[PDB]
């Protein structure tokens, strides 16, 4: 289920 | 795609690198872009699939800046590779006039996302057709020119302006071969465009304005690549919404689309 949540969203990493 | 510029790492994570697998020599061949729905599925151009029909024909790579052209050997954390479960093409899809060019993968195992990995947004059932004018982006590891003899290694991205459909359909440009359910971008000069390689990917443009992107458009086709006054011919996403709902579950849909 880590792929739900915000869509969209880029740099994910910061 | 060409006159662009090397993404960052991690920029869009919902890019997926769509590859050819020579299965005689274990070897792939980045050949169409595509976006990351949720974990078991992501969205891409139907006339990818004219020749490599099979699920077999392919593997898909996830989170990657670099792909290797003709690399017999598996990726490396963070990249994630996996196997096709199935291709589904829309029913009306037609090659010759490239009328409803979209399709789903189904991806085997789910995807994990994270750091570099994540799914896009698709545009609300109240969107509508995208409105000029905007400036949105194209990304993929498309041709950088026209004649190249290959796709890019490193992910490219793009500016592109959202063009008309009037002004992309009219006598002097695509004349006549532009549909209501396409979404066309670029600049009437060209110089910026997508190309080869890059069919399958997104066409984004930023809500309104949080800070995400909603790919509002899939890359379909052009005549060359970065002419004058033929612009990149996307498919828009808006108009299949209740065909990938159809395909995936409303509940699916909804989880990617913004607050209302
Ligand atoms: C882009 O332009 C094209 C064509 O206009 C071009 O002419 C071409 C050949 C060039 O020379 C250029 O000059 C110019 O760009 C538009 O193409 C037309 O599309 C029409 C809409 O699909 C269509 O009319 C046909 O007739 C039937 C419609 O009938 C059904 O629909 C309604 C009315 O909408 C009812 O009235 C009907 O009884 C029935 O329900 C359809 O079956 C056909 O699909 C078609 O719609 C023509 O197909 C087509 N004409 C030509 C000359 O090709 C195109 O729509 C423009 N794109 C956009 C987004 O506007
Ligand atoms: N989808 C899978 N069952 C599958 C797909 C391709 C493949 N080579 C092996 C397994
Ligand atoms: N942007 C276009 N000129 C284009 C897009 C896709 C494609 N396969 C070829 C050309």
């Amino acid at each position: 289920t880590t792929c739900d949540g915000p869509c969209g969203v880029r740099f994910r990493q910061n | 795609i060409i006159g662009g510029q090397d993404a960052a790492h991690g920029a869009w994570p919902w890019m997926v690198s769509l590859q050819i697998f020579t299965y005689h020599n274990n070897r792939r061949y980045h050949v169409c872009g595509g976006s990351l729905l949720n974990s078991q599925w992501l969205l891409t151009a139907a006339h990818c699939f004219r020749i490599k029909k099979k699920v077999t024909d392919w593997r898909l790579i996830f989170g990657a800046k670099e792909v290797e052209w003709g690399t017999n050997k598996p990726v490396k954390p963070p990249l994630q590779e996996r196997y096709v479960e199935k291709i589904i093409i829309h029913e009306k899809y037609s090659a010759s006039s490239e009328a409803n060019d979209i399709a789903l993968m189904k991806i085997t195992p789910p995807v994990t996302c994270g750091h570099f990995i994540g799914p896009g947004c698709l545009p609300q059932f109240r969107a509508g057709p995208p409105r000029v004018p905007q400036t949105c982006w194209v990304a993929g590891w498309g041709f950088l020119q026209e004649n190249a003899r290959r796709t890019s290694p490193m992910l490219q991205e793009a500016r592109v302006d959202l063009i008309d459909l009037g002004l992309c359909n009219s006598t002097r440009w695509y004349n006549g071969r532009i549909r209501s359910t396409n979404v066309c971008a670029g600049y009437p000069e060209g110089k910026i465009d997508t190309c080869q390689g890059d069919s399958g990917g997104p066409l984004m443009c930023k809500d309104s304005a949080e800070n995400s992107y909603v790919v509002v458009g899939i890359t379909s086709w052009g005549v060359g690549c970065a002419r004058a006054k033929r612009p990149g011919v996307y498919t828009s996403t808006w108009s299949y919404l209740n065909w990938i709902a159809s395909k995936i579950g409303s509940t699916a849909v909804h989880m990617i689309q913004l607050p209302t």
